[PDB]
C-alpha cells in the first residue's frame, strides 16, 4: 500500500482486492499452457473457453470476498503512483530497486529537468535546429524528423506517422545522448544492463497513445515535452487483459484502455474492479519498469516529445548475456526462452553491442 | 515418456500417455514422488492429485493470417501436448525427462530440481 498514493475508500478497497485476483497453481498451469500455445500456434484466442471460464470463476472469488462488489464505483479504481527524487541516487541502490520484483515502476521526478531537451526542445525548436535528423518511421525505412514534425503541426495533414521503437537513435546520433540526458540512464544501469534500443517519439493527438500491452525487457521512458498518462496493472493481474502474442516481441492484450469503466463493468468486470495504477509523466520525469508490467499510454497534451531506451541484462566480466532479472511472472521467461526466433533476436542484440 | 515441467515458482510432472499432470510442492508426497521419478524407481502417482489441461477435445482457433484450425484435423491432440513437453517446443520449461520403459532420466536444469 505504502508503494502507492491511495486517495479514496474505493481505491483502497480495489487495492485490498488485488491478492484475490492472483491465480492458484492449477490456474497458473492452464495459463502457462494457454499463453505458450498462443505464441507457438500464433493464435490470439487459443483456449478462449478456458479464459472465459477462468474470468467467471475469478469474478465469483471477488464477489465471495466482497459481497457488495456491484456497489463500488469502477470509475474511481485508478490509484496514483508515488515518484522519487533521484538527486542522491547511486547505481548500486538503483540496480537493487530494479532487481526487486515487489517494486512497482520507478518514476524519477524532474530527473532530466536540467537537460537541453527538457529546457528547449519543442515541435518548433526541433524543426529549425534538427533538419538533418532521420528516425525509423512510416505512414500507417528512415524519414526526416523535420518532415514528421511539420506534418504533426499541420491541422489539415492526412498522413499519421508510426515511429518504430526497435531503433538505435543514440547509436546514429551520439550527440543526442547528453542533450536528452541519456548518459544519466547508462550510469544507473552500468554493470547491470546495456542500451539495446533507443528512439525519439514525437506526436500530436491524431495518435491517441498505446493500448494495453507488455514488454519482455527493461524500458526507460524519458518525458521531454507535453504530458502522457500511463496506466499499469500488477503483472499477476495481466491475465484479465486477455493477453496474446504477435510474435515473441509483440506481447499484446485485447482490453481497450479508452472505454468508460461502467462499460467495462458490463463486458470486462475483472478489469473494471481491478486496481489500475496511473502516473502523469511530465517534462523531465523518467519512468523505469521491468518485464511483464502491462501498460497503456494516453496523450493528454496537444503535442508530446518522449525518448525511449530499452535495456538488456549483461555481464561486463564475461561480455555475454546477464542472468534474467527477477520477475512476478517467471512463466513468461519459460515461454519466450522456448521460441528460437526470440533466442536468436536476443543473441543478435549482443552481436550488435560488439 | 514423463516430463518434469517448470511453470515459474513450481514444477509439475506431465504424463501425456495417461493425460495426467501433477503439481509438486514443498511437501513429503511431492518430494517422495519426485525422488522416485529421478532415481528411475516405480513412480507412485497415486499419492498425488492428477489434473489435465482445460483445452477442449474440439478446440478451434484462428492464427494471425486468419487461417482456421480444429483439434483432431489440422493438429492432433498428441501433437498439441508434444508442443508443451518436448525439448524442441518447450525447452524453456523442460527441467528433466524420464523414459517410461527403461526408467532412464535426463536432467537439463539441475538448478530447478529443488524448488
Ligand atoms: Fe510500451
Amino acid at each position: 500500500m505504502e508503494k502507492y498514493d491511495i486517495q479514496s475508500e474505493t481505491q483502497r478497497k480495489a487495492f485490498d482486492l488485488m491478492p484475490h485476483f492472483f491465480l492458484d497453481q492449477e490456474e497458473q498451469a492452464n495459463f502457462h499452457f494457454m499463453m505458450h500455445m498462443r505464441l507457438l500456434l500464433n493464435a490470439p484466442e487459443f483456449m478462449a473457453t478456458f479464459e472465459r471460464d477462468l474470468f467467471e470463476k475469478k469474478l465469483a472469488d471477488l464477489q465471495a470476498k466482497c459481497p457488495d462488489l456491484a456497489n463500488m464505483d469502477c470509475a474511481d479504481t485508478f490509484i496514483k503512483m508515488k515518484s522519487y527524487d533521484f538527486s542522491n541516487m547511486d547505481r548500486h541502490t538503483f540496480q537493487h530497486m530494479i532487481n526487486d520484483a515487489s517494486n512497482p515502476p520507478i518514476i524519477a521526478k524532474g530527473f532530466l529537468n536540467d537537460t537541453k531537451a527538457v529546457q528547449q526542445w519543442t515541435h518548433e525548436y526541433l524543426i529549425e535546429h534538427y533538419k538533418d535528423t532521420e528516425i525509423i518511421a512510416v505512414g500507417y525505412k528512415k524519414l526526416k524528423l523535420e518532415k514528421i514534425l511539420r506534418s504533426q503541426l499541420d491541422k489539415d495533414s492526412k498522413v499519421s506517422y508510426y515511429i518504430n521503437n526497435s531503433a538505435e537513435i543514440f547509436n546514429d546520433y551520439p550527440d543526442l545522448i547528453d542533450e536528452v540526458g541519456a548518459e544519466k540512464i547508462l550510469d544507473l544501469f552500468y554493470g547491470h544492463s546495456a542500451n539495446s534500443f533507443s528512439q525519439l517519439f514525437v506526436g500530436n493527438l491524431r495518435t491517441w497513445g498505446t493500448n494495453w500491452h507488455q514488454g519482455n525487457d527493461i524500458s526507460c521512458a524519458l518525458m521531454i515535452s507535453g504530458v502522457k498518462r500511463w496506466y499499469f496493472i500488477d503483472p499477476r493481474l495481466g491475465y484479465i487483459l486477455r493477453p496474446f502474442f504477435d510474435g515473441a516481441n509483440g506481447m499484446s492484450a485485447k482490453m481497450d484502455a479508452r472505454l468508460d469503466m461502467n462499460f467495462h463493468k458490463i463486458h470486462s468486470p475483472l478489469y473494471a474492479y481491478a486496481p489500475k495504477f496511473y502516473v502523469d509523466l511530465e517534462p523531465g520525469d523518467v519512468i523505469f519498469f521491468t518485464k511483464y508490467w502491462p501498460h497503456a499510454v494516453i496523450n493528454t497534451t496537444p503535442l508530446q516529445i518522449m525518448a525511449n531506451m530499452r535495456m538488456t541484462e549483461v555481464n561486463l566480466d564475461t561480455m555475454t548475456k546477464g542472468k534474467d532479472v527477477p520477475t512476478l511472472m517467471p512463466v513468461y521467461d519459460n515461454i519466450l526462452n522456448s521460441d528460437p526466433s526470440f533466442i536468436k533476436f536476443k543473441f543478435d542484440i549482443f552481436n550488435n553491442l560488439g | 515418456s514423463e516430463y518434469l515441467i517448470n511453470s515459474g515458482e513450481f514444477n509439475m510432472i506431465v504424463c501425456p500417455a495417461d493425460k495426467a499432470y501433477y503439481i509438486l510442492n514443498d511437501d513429503r508426497a511431492s518430494t517422495e514422488t519426485l525422488q522416485e521419478f529421478l532415481d528411475g524407481e516405480k513412480v507412485q502417482y497415486h499419492r498425488l492429485k492428477p489434473l489435465w489441461f482445460k483445452y477442449r477435445a474440439d478446440e478451434s482457433w484462428q492464427d494471425l493470417n486468419k487461417k482456421e484450425y480444429r483439434l483432431g484435423k489440422e493438429l492432433s491432440e498428441a501433437e498439441l501436448i508434444d508442443r508443451f513437453v518436448l525439448k524442441a517446443f518447450n525447452f524453456g520449461s523442460l527441467v528433466a525427462v524420464r523414459d517410461s520403459q527403461t526408467g532412464a532420466v535426463k536432467i537439463f536444469k539441475r538448478d530447478k530440481l529443488k524448488m
